[PDB]
């Protein structure tokens, strides 16, 4: 099955750099974020998830 | 705030909504000494792909 998820960051400010797929920040914080789901569903189980968008908040 | 969604796809089977929220929600104080995320407003929803 698949799943919506919507959650917010409360100690990140958004910026100009989250606006922009592009810069080293939104990679870094999209990569990042998605290891931590690898980490929450470690089971066999999960696949995967998609792009992330970022939203300000 | 960084508002942050996304959509996860797991292996046909038993995992329900609550299931995946349940999860998540348990790694809140993880997510916060491990990723230093503090996580809020958690909304999950099945939806057709």
């Amino acid at each position: 099955s698949f799943f919506f998820l919507s959650f917010h960051i409360s100690n990140l400010q958004f910026n100009s750099s989250l606006e922009d797929p592009s810069t080293d920040y939104y990679q870094e914080l999209q990569r990042d974020i998605s290891e931590m789901f690898l980490q929450i569903y470690k089971q066999g189980g999960f696949l995967g998830l998609s792009n992330i968008k970022f939203r300000p908040g | 705030s960084v508002v942050v969604q996304l959509t996860m796809a797991f292996r046909e089977g038993t995992i329900n909504v609550h299931d995946v929220e349940t999860q998540f929600n348990q790694y809140k104080t993880e997510a916060a000494s491990r990723y230093n995320l503090t996580i809020s407003d958690v909304s999950v929803s099945d939806v057709p792909f």
